[PDB]
Formats: C-alpha cells, structure tokens, sequence
C-alpha cells in the first residue's frame, strides 16, 4: 500500500547515499542497494573498531592485481576497484557476496582450506583466543600466511571463464562485525584472508 | 506466483544485517519493524558518509592499511634522467631496516648493490608497464612492479613456507601443498613418515627434544632449525615453528601444528 511506498522510499534514500556515482547506482536494484549498504556499514565499522585501537590509490594502480579480504564463512568483505580490470566483474557485483560463488567449483575445497587456521576447516575457539589475546608479528604468524594459486570466474576470458590466480596475503581478525550468540552476548571477532590476488601468466 | 522467496528471503536477512551494524538499532528493547530499520539505516549511512562531497567506499588512508596488511612492502617513484627519489613511504623502514631520511635527496645505488644496477639504466627509458625483480637489500627480496608516468613503484617481497599437522609422535597427518616449492615432494609423499625420517642425523637429538619441550609449552611456540633431506637429495636448512592444540573431533590427544620454512 502506501506502506509499500514508505519501504522503497527508505530504499531510494540508501541508494543515494551509496559511495559510488550516480551510473553505478542508478543500475542497482533494491537488493544489491541492500547488501551494499550492509557491505558499506561492515567495512566501516571494521575500521572504527582498528581506530579505537591506537597513496593508496598509487599502491593499488602499482600492483599487478587486486586487493581482496575474504571473510571466515567465505564473504567478500572488500574488493578495490581494480577488479574489474582483471575478472570483468565490476566492485559492486561483488561486495558482499559468497566467495565461492566465483571459484571453479573443483578449487572451491582448496580456497575454504585456505581460510582456515590450521588449514582443517570441519565438515576451536580457545585456540583462537591465544591467537586473540597474542595481538595486542605475533608468535602465530608464521602460521597464518597464505599463498595459493585458484582459477577464478573472469569474464574476460572467452575459453574456460576462468582466470588462474595467485591469491598471497595473511589470515587477519575481522573486528567490529558484531556476530551474536543466541544468548545474545557478542561473539569474538573470526580470521578471514587479507591478500592480494594476482594473474599466474 | 510468489515464484521468488529467494529474493524476499535476501532482503530480510540483510535487514536483519542493517539492525546488528547500526549502534542503536540493537540496543533498542522493542524489536523493531523493517521500515525503523531502513530509516535508523539511512540516519546511520548519511552520518558515515559525511557532508560530501565525492564517494568512495575507503579512504585513501584505508585502501593503504588492506593493502600493506595483505602485503609487506613500500612505495618508491624515480625518473629515468635524473635520479631521482621523489617519494618513499613511511612504511619503508618496518620492510627494510633502513631510516626515512636517507632517501629524500639521496642516491639510488647506496641500497641497490652490489652490483648492477646495470639492468635498471636501461629499463628507465620507454620502449607501458615494466615490471621486474630487484637486488634488494644485505645491511646493516624486493619485486617491485610498477608503470612510467618517471616510474611509480611498490617494492614487496613464491613460497617459501609451508604448514603440516602431526600426531603426538611427529607423523605428518596434513601437509600443506607448498611444500612442493619448498622441499620438493607431493603432500602425498611426506604423509604418514615421521618428520625426524626427514631430519639430519645430528640434528635428531635436537629435533626430538624440541618436540618434547613444545608439548610441555602447552600452546606457546618454540622454534627450531634443523637440516631436513629434499627431494632432491640435499640437506635443506629449515626453521619449524610448533605448538600443540586439543583436538575438538577427535578429543584426540595434542596435536602438532608446524610451520617450516626455509631460511
């Protein structure tokens, strides 16, 4: 009804208000417009919560790949803009959405492995609070690196659809995600993959 | 017809998303509706976005922090006349333990040798990316790619390491497919052998030692350095770092996670 209208009003106002121009958010439909404002509002609030504990676009234009941040449950927390330069897929495809979704379906195994701490995703939190409680290069580190090489979904190619990568980078804490119990008390922050993600040639 | 919950679906679990990351969306007693939601929102979005004026999803400050997380290195811009070291980040000294100041002004071979350096004279000129590897740097690796615009560079650090798993009595039972790079087997090849079946025959003692102290460290991580036999043939000299960990699955008994990398 008019409540419709009330609803998609509130809508347009977040579509407005999404950091991107106005051709990008004028091909948005209400549901990417959702999961961008959510995407945008996680992204944030990581980087309030790395506030409180206390070029750029030269460093991004200069490497030979795109910068990627891969959640614990295989969300893209961040893409850069370079993406589209490599895969075809634009930043706003992508934010927000199941990595896996984007791997060859063969490699996706690998990839969740990847994501892992011990490399044993199951088919646990008390090692995670050491490695918790040790930031703030820590002893694990050495652990936690990451580099790997997946065939990923790229519309630029006209063969397989599919780009061969070389993911490099380090499994990080993802602050400020605000992940509930059901008792309602705040979960502890998870480690997703903070990595560059580049062409193998 | 009412054919797509999917799609319906999706916008309620990301509504539900928008009440956990707005502050006082949460806090609040009565558990409010979609519409309250949405605008509390719009409020929150149009607060973080800021009184314009041009978007952008990070901050120039935010894009540097994902990218120097992911990666380890610096940013370097020269000229193919001149010198010239324009610029050089703040984040060039954790990379390489070598102070701001002796760049600004300074000369391009003082960090580069020894010797040559006699690549770069003729990779200045345009013939337009021009990536390349770099001799980088013994005080007291560098693969810097970059493109001519004068060139505008990173300087970053292929594996080098690699994680197995063990039982409590040193048995591979995960290896990590770096390996391969690393000491050169299949994952498959180091599977069920003991790690001290790969290990130099004075350096046993040590690595068995070594295995026993971590047990007792409950958690915390030791490092040792031993030679460990390649493929190849050749004795390899390698850092594990080791810890153990109670098993959730198996209850099994401590369990030995290990990372070995070549020096």
């Amino acid at each position: 009804k008019r409540h419709r209208d009330r609803l998609n009003a509130e809508l347009d106002h977040l579509a407005s208000l999404l950091p991107f121009p106005p051709d990008i958010i004028s091909k948005l439909d209400k549901l990417s417009v959702l999961r961008l404002s959510v995407s945008y509002l996680r992204v944030k609030s990581f980087f309030q919560v790395v506030q409180e504990q206390s070029e750029g676009r030269l460093l991004l234009e200069s490497l030979n790949g795109f910068a990627l941040v891969v959640s614990a449950e295989g969300t893209i927390f961040y893409a850069s803009a370079t993406i589209v330069d490599y895969l075809g897929f634009h930043q706003t495809d992508v934010m927000h959405q199941n990595i896996y979704d984007y791997i060859h379906v063969d490699d996706r195994q690998d990839f969740c492995r990847q994501l892992h701490w011990a490399m044993d995703p199951p088919q646990d939190d008390a090692i995670l609070g050491r490695l918790l409680r040790a930031q703030e290069p820590t002893e694990y580190s050495a652990f936690l690196t990451r580099c790997f090489i997946c065939r990923v979904r790229c519309l630029l190619d006209s063969t397989s659809g599919f780009l061969t990568m070389q993911f490099q980078g380090k499994l990080k804490f993802l602050f400020g995600q605000k992940k509930k119990a059901p008792s309602g008390a705040m979960l502890p922050p998870r480690l997703s993959l903070f990595c560059i993600a580049a062409p193998v040639l | 017809s009412e054919i797509e919950r999917r799609r319906r679906n999706k916008m309620t679990a990301y509504i539900t998303e928008l009440s956990d990351m707005v502050p006082t969306c949460s806090a609040l007693a009565r558990k409010p509706d979609k519409l309250t939601i949405l605008r509390m929102a719009v409020s929150h979005m149009k607060s973080l976005r800021g009184t314009g004026n041009k978007p952008s999803f990070l901050t120039d400050q935010e894009l540097k922090h994902l990218i120097l997380e992911a990666a380890d290195g610096f940013l370097f811009i020269v000229s193919c006349e001149t010198g010239r070291v324009v610029y050089v980040s703040d984040s060039v000294t954790p990379v390489l333990n070598q102070p701001q100041s002796e760049w600004f002004g300074s000369t391009l071979y003082d960090q580069v040798h020894p010797d040559d350096v006699d690549k770069l004279r003729e990779q200045l000129s345009t013939s337009s990316r021009r990536s390349f590897i770099c001799r980088m740097r013994c005080g007291n690796v560098v693969h810097c790619t970059g493109y001519i615009k004068c060139l505008v560079a990173i300087g970053r650090l292929q594996p080098t390491e690699f994680i197995s798993r063990h039982n409590i009595e040193g048995i591979f039972t995960f290896v990590d497919h770096r390996c391969v790079a690393t000491v050169g087997y299949q994952p498959q090849e180091l599977l069920g052998k003991n790690i001290v079946e790969f290990c130099h025959p004075e350096d046993q003692q040590l690595l068995r030692d070594s295995f026993q102290q971590v047990v007792k460290l409950k958690g915390q991580v030791l490092s040792v350095m031993f030679r460990f036999r390649s493929k190849n043939r050749e004795w390899l000299w390698v850092r594990t770092s080791s810890f153990t960990f109670q098993n959730p699955y198996s209850d099994e008994i401590e369990y030995i996670i290990c990372t070995n990398t070549n020096v």
